[PDB]
């Protein structure tokens, strides 16, 4: 599916506009998943297995306790990455919160079991060696 | 030095006979539209003059050339440099009218969608309103025509306005006369305004008379058949969203049935609204009826799913989602800020007007007539499709449909603006559109508040798309802004109305595919559309034709159909698609209207095995009856028979045929003669040798001991060429009777073949289907009884006439021509 | 992929190039002429390429070497051949708890290689002592096969060959380790611009 | 003087068969070959290169012997052989002039 | 179908082989009337009566007594025609008129229904039939043929399917007028594994089929033993009992290659390997030739030769591979030792220099032999007949080596059998059409070959075909030839006209009806001179027609590259099966040597045993590219290829170059001994 940065202002933009006309009341945090997941990753999928995936990411993430410090990283029960939504602070803070999140690379992160990386590494050694296959000279040049 | 001076002789030749063909082309059109229009003459009384004392110059000029006749002769320099002196000139009379068109297109913005063949036929009868009219069919979405007062002079064409005809011809009268005031741009945009009036004025009367027929005497059905189509549907859809309003402020104070009552009243009205469409109606009145049908079903289907999921509190996203239609004078009009004003209702803020809510976008109902067109089944997907759109035109970009061809992204786009009243253009954008042509386009849906649509979008030369993102980011870029008056990047100052919108219809696995740059997806929000629930689409079809319990006959339905392609043995000659549920469906409706009493389910149940069962091949025949046994579990169907028939076949066969009446053979030859009463296009196929031709042959042969002489010509039509079948034009054009099509106009009068008492006349083409030759007949094989040759000379086909063909195998038939027939 | 077109007469400049920016002056040239040559060619062409094909192209130039000798690799041809394309047999049903049936359908087609004919009935002798425990192993490219399979860790190419049976997930790095060893200035051809 | 005629994949064209065959007919003093509908005359010193962009061509027996085939491809040892002579005029360009 | 309740059959025979006699009761065997030897020339007029011959007659006469359309079904050569010409020939003129459609892959429904048009008359209102209730057979052969568009669907069978049905035929001018078809019967000649191997199942129906078998053991001993007893009754009163001895071996031989299929099958490279009826044929034509003075006395060898050379020259002339010469000629050698039994000598029958020819007979001054000659006597003749077309017509220098020599003679033995149409095939520049001209002026007859220029007509090409049957049809006509090649026929509608002249006759519909009414008028002072029946006007027309067949020869010359010929084969079936196909190898090394030797000629060298030395190295050469040639196709891809034309063009270039460059040197040495 192509996910470009205007899905994400996109987005923005109608979230700006729904706390711009809440104000002191609650947020409409059901209202605006809706909005998010169904109709700006909408437009990308059809398949209607990855849109019950596309939602589960953003219920998941999109609740009351968000405002409250909350493990962004899905089902970390005890696992120990606990990368958090961060409290109040002055905006710079936020972008040296991302850069103090573990440089480490895991699928944990999106929800998936570390040996789901094992399967890609498996399928990445499997695209090369279909590539050097294709590209292989002459086939040894006989003998 | 011979040869290089007769080069530069025919150097100075090639100059000057190019510079009249420049001219003498040039010269024509804009000769043309001067010749018979004393309207456009006096309007450019400056770049007329002009012109005629350029014509007046050339017909001499020619008559002096015509003496000496050889290029050699009459190709001189000062001849080229007079032909570059016209064609400077002509250059300036064809700005003139160029620049003088754009004046007049600016001043009423629908014109900007008329070819301009079309705009310089208007301007030129101004005078001659009727004419005018005819092409207002292009500029709108209905209101075809108007009606008129039959004046004082006969000579004079009328210009008293008492009503508007739609394009299916429903009249909507007007308070007074509608005079036609001088300029033709000034009473279009006068009329433009008075359609809104009109229909805006009919709505006040249709509400007051709405909240009536809950307690007054006058029923819902029997006040739907005093107003229009559009407005005895929106007031329909006004008393909904009051409805549910009134359900919810119930459920606020604790009453639990508030909103089962709200189901049970909406279940009611379209219960007895199917009675309606049942009892023989006029065809105008079935529609303003059936779309009142297709938007009460979704009604339903929404206060069922309020139910279900227990919402007890208004302002929750489940009732701001849907597409609701309030009627109030709102003493806190936010509505100057949200949009524009326009019209004078809307800035009145004493009258009540009309508005339109979902999901944080509301904009008042922009009142333009579409004339009983078919509204689609509104599905849970459509009503995605709605937020994904209005969410778009909130947030200042345009819109883009996408997904497979026949889901109807066009169409869904089209279902939407019409229900908001806003008029929808469509474009069948074919990779030949310019810059200029497209600039046009945006400059004329800019100015006048309408919706863009561009069927096959995704078909734009990149090259011309890489402008288009330029223009649409000038007008949402504006749009932002909220100017009015807006710069388009040529012709600058343009007037923007508010409400326009933008929307890409991409078939994105399309061949010759033009990948949109991403700068210019990043202005239009994708949808997914997917191909409409096939259970929706029938429950539709199946309340059309008067039945109360449709939805669960209707599970039943997609379910029977959707298992049969999977577990029959796949046959070329089977037709599981939506196309062969209509027609089963339409034999099930004339059986309910026949005898209206029966339970639903038996009925439903005898329809679909009587007809799939002469479709269906002996393998077939005991698992698909088993089938139909497995959803209608204990229903005991009994054949019906047709008894007279069956006795006159019989008789026939053996007395004037010799053939032995066998119990299954009069059982295929009634079997015949029901496919052939409702569908004039019949297919009796076969094994080779079998009783194909004796079947058709002891039909004829019974309407004629029964009916009427019914006459055949049996042509072979694979034996014949498809050029000499059909008849095409000679090396001389001289156009050659070919043998259907002779047969085709031999059979509508004078021959054998012609119509004295032959109560059925019928042609049989006893050939193997192939594409190439069937092609030209898929008119005829259609619902359109018209058939086309190349001549563009049209049959039309009698209802009381059939094709009968007579084939083996269906093995190179494409899918749609085996559904036709 | 489209748009990895390369003409003839830009490449000669490159080629030409190279061999003008060689400063060492008849010592070592004609050796150290080869090098700048593929370092220089190897960069050209680098930056050109996406990331996913990069490892792939460095791969090419280090099998096209073994293959015309000009670096010493001990390699078969038949070995290289199963590398590039691993039929996998099935019809031995007999596994090891730790060893996916994939993995062992693989190993039924590396015992057609004549050098590792006897590797089932080793893997059968000492299994779960040597084989689970250098399977289980973070990093097992750098390990080595403790039933006397040491001599594969000193022969990079036959080794390299055992992984993607086993232990396919890690080979993206391996063949990396082994670039590095195996070609000159490995490690400089591996990092490039970093 | 000459004509290079490109593309020409495989099949050659019914009219060049005519012009294929070396043969010439001599009218006399003139000499005049006959190609296509109407014969032209043939003067001396005229050359006919025909080229073919085509990896693994085809031709029908008949016109390999018609028209001589000659394989211009840069193939393996062939490049090879075309960069010593480039690498031996660029490094030892003395005792190269 | 001996499952047949009450009426048992009699044991030791087939079903088939039994009918019903009503006044003995019995099941009687079909009774079959002994050949009785005719004077037809044209060997397709020869019918001796078979089993299944006499078994369908009789179907035949029980689907015409009834209007019941008839379709036969046999390989392709297995003499279904003959069957169905025989009755034809033998039916009543007064009751049935009889026109054979001979169906060419391009008859469209246009084509046949101008056929039928021209056959059938006007009766009163819109019917068209015979006036006086005759049964006009319209005689379909090659039903398959029809070219099968896209789809799947004949467009002239589905136009039959139209008049067998509702019988009306639109007229395809005034395309209004219905035209309603009477009496008309259709008899198929339908042979699977050619065209389209079976037509719609929709016209099938419409006819009864009947199977015509594969060539029996017995059923070829019936015909050709009957032809050649018949024929050696004739020559000698010994030398019968050879007749069957060489029909058994001409059946063993024709056996062992239909049972071996993995050699000898019909394949899209062995498309012409076709063995049926055709060539046992003429094999037993090639015997019938055995004048008596030449052969009359111990033939225990003469004969048997005769034999290995006409069944040699039918079945090598076929052959593609070398390795299928080697089979061919190892059963032929275990035949003459079981059927001939005799194994005469150590020395075979069999051998290579076996050339058998009847123009070195005449040339010498003897009258009709067809006798072997020795490889020198057929050396002197040839030259001596070359010297003498040099010296009439427009020169040919051609070297006349042992395989070109071969070729003359197997091609001047095809021309000398009335009717048979030769069919050269071979690589373009083997000298088919030089040796063709030359095997033509070597017979008394005078080849007529059509000029070609860049712009043609297939109109322009009827009237040069019209030109030449303007020739023939006068009486004492020198029987003229017409040569074809593969550069001729510039589109491949030039054929169809060429493919209805060598199945039959002439083709159909090259003249007007009031030409031929005088061409006919032409030869009845030839037919009362004949003493053929005159003024009956069905005997006249057929008598012209036999010797319209008899005094044109069509020689064809292709060339089997990229299925150019597989293609045209399969599109008319004329070509491959009704012409005598001959294959034109590439030259011996023998043969080579020879070749370049005579151009090397009139060239000088220091000591002559250079000349023959150089003509070592020149065929070496030329057969060491075919080696290489065949090295490079198996280790790449690359094609490359070689023709005797090549060969030729190489020996003047060197003879060219070598002049050139000894002429620069003879001019260089001339200065410095001039000024020494
Ligand atoms: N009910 C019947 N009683 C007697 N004879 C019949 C009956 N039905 C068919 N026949 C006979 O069997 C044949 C049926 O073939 P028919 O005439 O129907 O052509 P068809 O098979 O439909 O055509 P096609 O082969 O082109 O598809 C005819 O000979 C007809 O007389
Ligand atoms: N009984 C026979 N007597 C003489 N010649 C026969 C006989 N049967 C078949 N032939 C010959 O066999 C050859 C091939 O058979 P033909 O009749 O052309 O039909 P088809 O193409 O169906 O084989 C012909 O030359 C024919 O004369
Ligand atoms: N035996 C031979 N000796 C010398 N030249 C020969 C011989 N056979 C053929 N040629 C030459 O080869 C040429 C082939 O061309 P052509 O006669 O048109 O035959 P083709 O049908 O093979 O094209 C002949 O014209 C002749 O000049
Ligand atoms: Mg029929
Ligand atoms: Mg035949
Ligand atoms: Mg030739």
């Amino acid at each position: 599916y192509p996910f470009n940065m205007g899905d994400l202002r996109d987005s923005y933009l109608v979230m700006n506009r729904y706390m711009e006309q809440n104000q002191g009341g609650k947020v409409p945090f059901n209202d605006l998943i809706y909005i998010f997941g169904e109709i700006m990753y909408g437009g990308h999928i059809v398949d209607d297995w990855d849109r019950r995936l596309c939602n589960s990411y953003l219920f998941n993430t999109m609740h009351e306790q968000l405002f409250d410090e909350l493990e962004l990283f899905p089902y970390i029960e005890g696992k120990g990455l606990s990368f958090k939504v961060p409290g109040q602070n002055p905006y710079e803070k936020y972008i040296e919160h991302i850069e103090t999140s573990l440089k480490q690379e895991t699928p944990l992160a999106y929800g998936l079991h570390p040996n789901a990386e094992i399967g890609f590494r498996t399928d990445q050694c499997k695209t090369l060696f279909n590539t050097l296959l294709e590209l292989m000279p002459k086939e040894q040049s006989r003998d | 030095d011979r040869v290089e001076d007769w080069r530069e002789k025919l150097g100075r030749v090639d100059v000057v006979v190019n510079e009249w063909l420049k001219v003498q082309k040039n010269w024509k059109i804009l000769y043309n539209i001067f010749l018979l229009s004393e309207d456009i003459r006096m309007q450019l009384p400056e770049d007329t003059k002009v012109f005629e004392g350029v014509d007046k110059e050339f017909k001499d000029m020619m008559s002096e050339v015509s003496a000496n006749p050889s290029v050699v002769e009459a190709c001189t320099i000062e001849r080229r440099d007079v032909l570059v002196g016209w064609s400077q000139a002509i250059k300036k009379c064809e700005k003139a009218l160029n620049d003088y068109l754009e004046q007049k297109k600016k001043s009423f913005p629908r014109f900007y969608f008329l070819s301009n063949q079309s705009l310089l036929t208007i301007l030129s009868n101004g005078q001659n309103a009727p004419k005018v009219c005819e092409y207002l069919g292009d500029c709108f979405d209905g209101l075809k025509t108007l009606t008129f007062e039959p004046p004082a002079n006969p000579a004079e064409t009328s210009k008293v306005g008492i009503g508007m005809i739609s394009k299916d011809d429903e009249k909507v009268p007007f308070s007074s006369k509608f005079i036609c005031e001088g300029a033709v741009e000034h009473w279009l945009l006068n009329l433009e305004f008075r359609m809104r009036e009109t229909l805006q004025e009919i709505l006040e009367g249709a509400k007051n008379t709405a909240d009536l027929w809950d307690s007054g005497d006058k029923p819902r059905e029997e006040w739907v058949e005093g107003y229009n189509a559009q407005i005895a549907l929106l007031t329909t859809t006004i008393v909904w969203t009051e409805d549910v309003g009134r359900a919810f402020e119930d459920l606020a104070g604790g009453s639990e049935t508030a909103m089962k009552e709200c189901q049970k009243l909406i279940e009611v009205r379209l219960e007895n609204l199917i009675k309606k469409v049942r009892g023989d109606l006029h065809i105008l009145e079935r529609w303003k009826i059936i779309n009142i049908i297709t938007i009460d079903v979704h009604s339903r289907d929404v206060v069922e799913k309020f139910v279900i999921q227990k919402v007890s509190e208004a302002e929750s996203f489940a009732w701001l989602s849907q597409l609701k239609f309030y009627w109030e004078n709102k003493p806190d009009s936010d509505m100057h800020l949200r949009q524009t004003l326009r019209f004078p209702w809307e800035k009145d803020k004493n009258k009540n007007k009309c508005i339109i809510r979902i999901v944080d976008w509301f904009r008042f109902y922009s009142y333009e007539y579409i004339g009983n067109a078919i509204r689609l089944v509104i599905t849970p997907l459509t009503d995605r499709c709605y937020i994904t759109l209005t969410q778009a035109l909130n947030l200042t970009m345009g819109g883009a449909p996408a997904g497979p061809a026949g889901t109807g992204k066009t169409e869904t786009t089209k279902d939407l603006g019409r229900a908001i009243g806003i008029p929808v253009m469509v474009f069948n954008c074919s990779d030949q559109m310019n810059k200029d042509s497209m600039a046009q386009i945006f400059m004329g849906l800019s100015q006048s508040g309408a919706w863009g649509c561009f069927d096959e979008f995704n078909r734009i030369s990149i090259e011309v798309l890489s402008v288009v993102s330029t223009q649409v980011k000038c007008v949402l870029d504006a749009l932002k802004e909220k100017k009015t008056k807006f710069s388009f990047v040529e012709e600058g100052e343009i007037q923007l109305q508010d409400t326009v919108g933008f929307f890409i219809t991409m078939n994105p696995g399309y061949a010759g595919r033009t990948e949109l740059p991403e700068n210019l997806k990043a202005l239009f929000r994708s949808c997914a559309m997917v191909v409409p629930d096939l259970a929706l689409i029938c429950e539709n079809m199946l309340m059309s034709e008067g039945f109360t319990m449709a939805r669960v006959l209707s599970r039943k339905f997609v379910s029977l159909y959707m298992l049969s392609r999977e577990l029959l043995s796949k046959q070329k000659h089977y037709d599981w698609g939506l196309r062969a549920v209509k027609s089963v469906l339409r034999q099930a409706g004339k059986l309910k209207r026949g005898d209206p009493d029966m339970p639903e389910d038996p009925l439903l149940m005898r329809a679909l095995r009587d007809f799939n069962m002469p479709k269906i091949v002996t393998d077939d025949k005991v698992i698909f009856r088993r089938l139909i046994g497995d959803l209608f579990p204990k229903l005991d169907p009994p054949t019906k028979q047709n008894p007279e028939l069956k006795k006159i076949v019989q008789d026939t066969t053996k007395k004037d045929m010799g053939l032995v009446a066998e119990e299954l053979f009069v059982t295929k030859v009634v079997q015949l003669a029901e496919i052939l009463e409702v569908r004039h296009c019949c297919f009796v196929i076969g094994p080779p040798g079998s009783g194909k031709t004796c079947v058709w042959k002891t039909l004829i042969k019974s309407y004629i001991n029964s009916g009427e002489d019914a006459e055949y010509d049996t042509l072979n039509p694979k034996a014949v060429t498809s050029d000499e079948l059909f008849g095409a034009y000679t090396k001389t054009k001289e156009w050659k009777n070919g043998v259907i099509a002779v047969i085709m106009k031999n059979q509508v009068k004078n021959e054998e073949k012609y119509k004295a008492t032959h109560m059925h006349k019928w042609s049989v083409l006893d050939g193997d289907i192939d594409p190439e030759w069937i092609e030209s007949l898929n008119t005829v094989m259609d619902d359109n009884k018209v058939l086309t040759l190349v001549s563009n000379d049209r049959i039309f086909l009698t209802p009381q006439m059939r094709l009968i063909f007579e084939i083996s195998n269906l093995r190179n038939a494409t899918p749609a021509t085996v559904s036709r027939a | 992929d489209h748009m990895y077109q390369y003409s003839l007469e830009s490449f000669i400049t490159f080629f030409f190039k190279a061999i003008n920016r060689t400063t060492v002056r008849d010592e070592n040239r004609i050796p150290t002429l080869i090098l700048n040559i593929r370092q220089t060619i190897y960069q050209w062409i680098s930056r050109g390429l996406f990331e996913k094909h990069k490892l792939i192209f460095l791969t090419l130039i280090v099998f096209r070497l073994m293959q015309k000798k000009i670096i010493d690799v001990a390699y078969e041809v038949a070995e290289m051949d199963f590398l590039i394309k691993c039929p996998a047999r099935p019809g031995v049903e007999n596994t090891l708890d730790w060893l996916p049936n994939i993995s062992w359908d693989q190993i039924q087609g590396l015992i057609n290689l004549e050098e590792f004919r006897n590797f089932a009935h080793q893997l059968e002798k000492e299994a779960p002592n040597r084989f689970k425990d250098w399977y289980n192993e973070l990093q097992p490219e750098d390990q080595k096969l403790p039933l006397d399979w040491k001599r594969l860790d000193s022969m990079p190419f036959k080794k390299l060959l055992v992984l993607r049976c086993l232990r396919p997930d890690r080979m993206t790095i391996s063949l990396n380790n082994f670039i590095r060893a195996v070609l000159p200035q490995g490690d400089a051809f591996v990092e490039m611009d970093q | 003087r000459a004509v290079l005629i490109e593309g020409i994949q495989q099949e050659i064209d019914a009219t060049l068969d005519p012009l294929l065959q070396r043969a010439v007919k001599k009218n006399g003093n003139q000499l005049q070959l006959e190609i296509g509908g109407d014969p032209i005359d043939y003067d001396p010193n005229f050359k006919l290169f025909l080229m073919t962009k085509l990896i693994n061509p085809h031709f029908r027996p008949e016109i390999a012997a018609q028209c001589t085939i000659i394989n211009f491809i840069v193939t393996e040892s062939g490049l090879e052989e075309q960069f010593i002579a480039m690498v031996v005029n660029i490094e030892k360009n003395e005792l190269e002039m | 179908w001996k499952g047949a309740a009450k009426v048992k059959f009699p044991e030791q025979g087939l079903c088939y082989d039994y009918y019903y006699d009503i006044n003995e009761n019995k099941w009687n065997t079909w009774k079959v009337e002994d050949y009785l030897p005719n004077d037809q020339p044209l060997f397709s007029k020869i019918y001796v009566a078979t089993i299944h011959t006499t078994r369908l007659r009789y179907m035949i006469d029980i689907h015409l007594q009834r209007r019941k359309p008839i379709l036969f079904i046999g390989s392709a050569g297995t003499g279904k025609t003959a069957v169905v010409r025989d009755y034809l020939n033998s039916t009543r003129p007064e009751q049935v008129s009889h026109k054979t459609i001979n169906f060419s892959s391009f008859t469209d429904s246009l084509a046949l229904q101008k056929n039928i048009e021209s056959m059938v008359e006007k009766k009163n209102g819109r019917n068209y039939g015979s006036a006086t209730n005759k049964v006009l057979i319209c005689f379909i052969d090659d039903f398959n043929m029809p070219y099968v568009d896209k789809y799947g669907t004949q467009s002239p069978i589905q136009l039959l399917r139209l008049i067998l049905d509702y019988g009306s035929i639109f007229n395809r001018e005034q395309l209004e007028e219905r035209k309603f078809l009477q009496d008309l019967l259709f008899f198929g000649c339908l042979n699977q594994k050619s065209g389209s191997f079976t037509v719609d199942l929709r016209l099938q129906r419409n006819f009864s089929v009947f199977s015509m078998y594969t060539p029996s053991s017995d059923v070829i001993k019936t015909i050709f033993g009957s032809i050649l007893n018949a024929h050696l009754s004739t020559i000698d009163d010994k030398a019968q009992k050879m007749a069957f001895k060489l029909v058994e071996a001409t059946y063993f031989t024709f056996d062992k290659i239909l049972k071996n299929t993995t050699a000898f099958a019909p394949s899209a490279k062995r498309f012409h390997y076709q063995f049926n009826f055709r060539e046992l044929a003429r094999v037993c034509e090639g015997i019938c030739r055995t004048t008596p003075g030449q052969y009359s006395g111990g033939d225990q060898g003469k004969l048997v030769r005769l034999w290995a050379h006409e069944m040699k020259r039918t079945f090598e002339d076929r052959f593609i591979a070398n390795e299928h010469v080697e089979f061919f000629r190892r059963y032929l050698t275990e035949a003459i030792s079981k059927c001939i039994g005799e194994f005469p000598e150590t020395e075979n029958p069999i051998a290579e220099p076996l050339i058998f020819t009847g123009f070195v007979a005449a040339h010498q001054g003897l009258d009709q032999q067809y006798t072997q000659c020795t490889i020198p006597v057929l050396k002197r003749v040839l030259d001596d007949k070359l010297e003498e077309y040099n010296e009439v017509k427009a020169q040919m220098n051609l070297v006349l080596f042992q395989q070109a020599m071969e070729h003359v003679s197997r091609i001047c033995r095809i021309l000398d059998m009335p009717g048979n149409n030769a069919l050269l095939v071979g690589v373009g520049g083997s000298g088919k059409q030089s040796l063709c001209r030359l095997s033509t002026f070597i017979n008394g007859f005078e080849i007529d070959q059509l000029v070609v220029t860049a712009s043609f007509t297939i109109n322009d090409l009827r009237n040069n075909l019209q030109e030449i049957y303007k020739k023939i049809a006068k009486p004492n006509s020198i029987a003229r030839v017409f040569m074809i090649t593969d550069s001729q026929i510039k589109e491949e509608q030039f054929l169809i006209p060429i493919n209805d002249m060598l199945n039959s006759g002439w083709i159909f519909d090259l003249f007007p009806k009031e030409d031929m009414d005088s061409l006919v008028s032409g030869v009845r002072n030839e037919a009362k001179g004949e003493g053929v029946d005159v003024n009956n006007l069905t005997a006249l027309t057929s008598y012209f027609l036999d010797k319209i067949r008899k005094n044109l020869k069509v020689v064809l010359c292709f060339s089997p590259v990229g299925d150019t010929m597989r293609i045209r084969s399969r599109k008319f079936p004329g070509i491959i099966n009704n012409t005598s196909i001959d294959w034109f190898h590439p030259w011996p090394h023998e043969a080579l040597i020879d070749v370049a030797f005579r151009f090397l000629e009139e060239i000088e060298f220091p000591t002559e045993e250079i000349r023959q030395s150089i003509s070592l190295n020149m065929a070496k050469v030329h057969s060491s590219i075919d080696t290489a040639n065949e090295k490079f196709l198996k280790l790449e891809r690359r094609y490359n290829y070689t023709t005797p034309k090549s060969f030729l063009e190489l020996i003047d270039f060197y003879k060219k170059l070598l002049t050139e460059k000894r002429e620069t040197i003879q001019r260089q040495i001339q200065r410095y001994e001039m000024g020494l």
